[PDB]
RNA sequence: UCAACGCCGGGAACCUCACCGGGGGCGACGGCAAGGCCAGGCUGAAGGUCUUGCCGGCGAGAGGAGGUGCAUGGCCGCCGUCAGCUCGUACCGUGAGGCGUCCACUUAAGUGUGGUAACGAGCGAGACCCGCGCCCCCAGUUGCCAGUCCUCCCCGCUGGGGAGGAGGCACUCUGGGGGGACCGCCGGCGAUAAGCCGGAGGAAGGAGCGGGCGACGGUAGGUCAGUAUGCCCCGAAACCCCCGGGCUACACGCGCGCUACAAUGGGCGGGACAAUGGGAUCCGACCCCGAAAGGGGAAGGGAAUCCCCUAAACCCGCCCUCAGUUCGGAUCGCGGGCUGCAACUCGCCCGCGUGAAGCUGGAAUCCCUAGUACCCGCGUGUCAUCAUCGCGCGGCGAAUACGU
């Protein structure tokens, strides 16, 4: 009877954009919310040689990509789904829902 | 170094010549009033120019 | 005659990556699904969205 | 999984701006954006001439999905405002004239003006290559203000480079602008 | 093997290893009395605190500073007792433990051996290898090999190496261990006996110094 | 030479490949059928080519891991994490040029306080960005289990100890937003200025700690063998494909390392204790085979849910007691396995045997100021298989100087 919201992005704008968008859906509507949660941040490190030759000292580049995660139950209201599923989802944002 | 740089002394400076009497000799009210009065984003320079009033005032205050 | 001058699907080994970009074989990033050299993630990173964060 | 398609995503953006950049020299190239609809790929293109764009566009809507595999491709094609601001479009354009034979001071006073007029704090040219002979020199023509090192460097300053090639070789062309919408950490404004 | 009742100790007053008491120790070269740390403890080991504060060695009891000598290999670069000491994988380095134990075993021998206190024991052995030297001075453009006077904590330094320099020599590739090595040489020194590296060095030094005056 | 030599991410079985031996393809554009194949033969093997027939109707451009890094672009190292490098107006000089940018004190710093033919500006330093450590607010799943309730099991002395599943977000942790440190207080030393050393208090004390971004310039420094490019050169070829060899060859001189020359130890059996990261034909718990390496099934997991993962050094007891040994472990024989189209040249693991130099090292020389150095193991990159390497992670943890 709860659905389960994971939101996914490297940038923080557009998550606070979401949450606080379904906290006032919530709290406007009849209908309760756990969260939002915070997972840990999944970060993605490359590194690598800069010079295109083999000679001089050697010298590295620590290249890193950033994921932040988080997550919220909203207990799967009929009015909930439909004023839900019709939010301004961005490009830089991966938003995945299932049933519990 | 603990050398103040120059905006940093030059700000202290003229926010002193201006409104004189709204700092006196205690780090917290200065770091405050600054606040008030200044557009800085940074704590570092907001306190370090409240302390080099703090330290004006002191002097001027009680000798030269 | 038309059918010496095409290369076996190889399975496994150096001679069965190349970059998509440049064409060089060797020296090529493996990680995450990614096919390019070196010198070529070096060049086009910033595009993808690393950054320095040191 | 996660990012075996989202870099997949990322490089072939980044393949097909290249393609573009190499294709669209005459008309100007700013960008790029692609955004898959349920309908299909919605793809924006910058630039500053969009009438030579446009048959070529046909053919662009169907080598691109022919080639890389895009799905259901449709094209759209905006116009950049103030283009005398972005360092991209200025590189490619000084490029073209030193290829038409102008020389490179002349080249390049007219325009660090041209784009001081429109709006600018600073600007930076970088000339490299046989400029003078066989033996080969770098000259900079600078003017205002810029923040060669530091985060704000990154942060607000426009970079772009491009590549002349003329009948004795290559010329490097380095442009660098800084918007008049900036400001300093240091430069405050006391109330 | 060691007995269970040693082998789990329990401590009930404040003493050095829960052992040996302090009161009854007595200092009495005045130069070295206010850095000799007697403070009631019952655990040696400061986890290096007082390294970085440039006179903060005044503050580690002896017992510490001797075991962190002893935590060592030998002698790399130089040449002790005639010859090089290089063990390098079965040295005790970053190795705390094994140091407490040999300490506390000599401390056991001297015990046993002299019926008194191992640290009034250790604090006249000290008292007795501390030097009181030479250098290289120039009154300008020329040089001279002068002497001069030793501060109370280098002669500490050079005391405890000299001790913990000595038990690594007496244990080299023979049947005697490290801990009979430095009980050894801390009676030596003790009672002035030229069978000690530290007493023969202190003199070595004192016979040099004499020369350059 | 520093700034070459575990460097070209260069751990090469085929490929990589650029080298050697032998084969087979290859004429964009332009004007004077091509090709597909049953059987046999040449051939390492091949409609590659010959017998057999049947079907089918000349100069350039491309390309080049070919030459030139002394024709270039872009990128990298070094001077150097150095504090330096320029401009306007005025003034001094016939002029090249000078001043400013100098003197005194002062900082990690052309960083600042005063004086002065100079007055004012600019780039760099700083400011800026990331992480560590302390406190507050918000949040409670896939993370946590203290206090609460119910079951179940065990011990000795009913007093203790464990396992579930309810139910909770107290603690830990996670991650967003805020606070906190400023020579601020007090002592001294300093021109009464800029400032220096110390004491408390405090999570933290003197740009708190450690990193990223490295100015104007120059070095004919390196890279055309990463891609891009001017000139020069190679078309049945230096172009494009397949097979086999080689880069793994060894009388020797060098750099960087691993293992040791033993008791500050070797072996056997018992007892403990992490973090970083990664994971679809991938990680693989759990069961069964096997002495070992390994084999057969297979839950779950797209990763705060499952897995890699009970690390070693350390502690306890027993044997060895100063010996070329129960140190050391190279070299060689027989056998058993994995990956892979293929393991001889030229891979990795396991068992039983074999048992070489080496007894602390001259002249000379390297790295290191604190959670640093020494010691110990692990992850990841490369990767079908292969780590004495690079990039990182935690465990145990000092000695000396606060100088010239
Ligand atoms: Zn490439």
């Amino acid at each position: 009877q709860k659905a389960r919201i994971k939101l996914a992005s490297t940038n923080i704008k557009a998550l606070n954009e979401v949450t606080d968008q379904i906290k006032q859906i919530a709290e406007r509507t009849g209908v309760r919310m756990s969260g939002p949660i915070p997972l840990p941040t999944k970060r993605i490190r490359i590194t690598t040689r800069k010079s295109p030759d083999g000679e001089g000292s050697a010298t590295f580049d620590r290249f890193e990509l950033r994921v932040h995660k988080r997550l919220v139950d909203i207990e799967a209201d009929e009015r909930a789904m439909r004023q839900i599923m019709r939010i301004r989802v961005p490009e830089d944002v991966t938003i995945e829902i299932e049933l519990i | 170094g603990n050398i103040k740089q120059t905006f940093i002394k030059r700000t202290a400076r003229e926010l002193f010549d201006r409104y004189p009497d709204k700092f006196t000799r205690d780090f917290e009210h200065n770091k405050k009033m600054v606040a008030e009065l200044t557009n800085v984003t940074s704590k570092t320079i907001r306190n370090r120019i409240a302390g080099y009033i703090t330290r004006l005032v002191r002097m001027k205050e009680e000798g030269k | 005659k038309a059918d010496y001058n095409k290369r076996k699907p190889r399975k496994f080994g150096k001679g069965a990556r190349r970059c998509m970009r440049c064409g060089q074989y060797g020296p090529i990033i493996r990680i995450h699904g990614l096919m390019l050299c070196r010198h070529c993630f070096r060049e086009v990173a910033p595009k993808l969205g690393f950054k320095k964060y040191e | 999984a996660i990012e075996r398609y989202f870099i997949k995503e990322g490089v072939k953006e980044m393949l097909i701006d290249e393609f573009l950049e190499k294709e669209l020299r005459r008309a100007g190239y700013g960008g790029l954006d692609i955004k898959k609809t349920p309908l299909g790929t919605k793809v924006t293109i910058f630039a500053a001439n969009p009438g030579y764009v446009i048959r070529r566009i046909r053919e662009l809507t169907r080598i691109l999905e022919k080639q890389f595999g895009l799905e259901n491709p449709q094209i759209e094609v905006e116009e950049i405002k103030n283009p005398y601001l972005n360092a991209k479009v200025q590189a490619v354009r000084l490029a073209q004239a030193l290829e038409r034979g102008i020389h490179f001071r002349r080249a390049a006073y007219s325009a660090i003006r041209a784009i001081m007029r429109n709006g600018a704090r600073g600007v930076e040219i970088r000339l490299s290559g046989k400029l003078t002979g066989e033996r080969a020199k770098s000259v900079r023509f600078y003017q205002g203000y810029l923040a060669k090192v530091g985060n704000p460097a990154e942060t607000l300053v426009s970079r772009g480079y491009a590549q002349a090639q003329l009948k004795l070789g290559v010329i490097g062309v380095k442009v660098s602008i800084m918007p008049p919408d900036a400001k300093l950490p240091d430069e405050i404004e006391i109330k | 093997a060691k007995p269970l009742t040693e082998r789990f100790f329990i401590p009930k007053e404040v003493k050095v290893m829960g052992r040996w008491s302090v009161e009854d120790v007595t200092v009495e070269d005045p130069s070295l009395k206010p850095y000799i740390n007697l403070d009631a403890r019952i655990l040696p080991h400061s986890h290096g605190r007082y390294a970085k504060k440039p006179f903060g060695k005044a503050n580690v009891h002896i017992v510490e500073r001797l075991i962190n000598k002893v935590m060592r290999s030998g002698a790399s670069h130089y040449k002790a007792g005639g010859h090089f000491m290089r063990r390098e994988h079965r040295s005790i380095m970053s190795k705390k433990m094994k140091a407490y134990e040999v300490v506390k075993e000599a401390f056991m021998i001297i015990e046993r051996r002299t019926k008194q206190n191992p640290i009034q024991v250790l604090v006249k052995a000290i008292e007795n290898s501390a030097p009181r030297d030479t250098t290289t001075i120039a009154f300008g453009g020329i040089r001279y090999h002068m002497s001069v006077d030793v501060s109370p904590l280098r002669r500490l330094d050079i005391a405890l190496k000299n001790i913990a320099l000595g038990a690594s020599i007496k244990c080299y590739r023979n049947k005697t261990t490290y801990a009979q090595a430095l009980a050894e040489e801390i009676i030596a020194a003790a009672n002035k006996d030229p069978k000690s590296f530290a007493y023969s060095k202190k003199e070595e030094i004192e016979r040099i110094a004499q020369s350059s005056r």
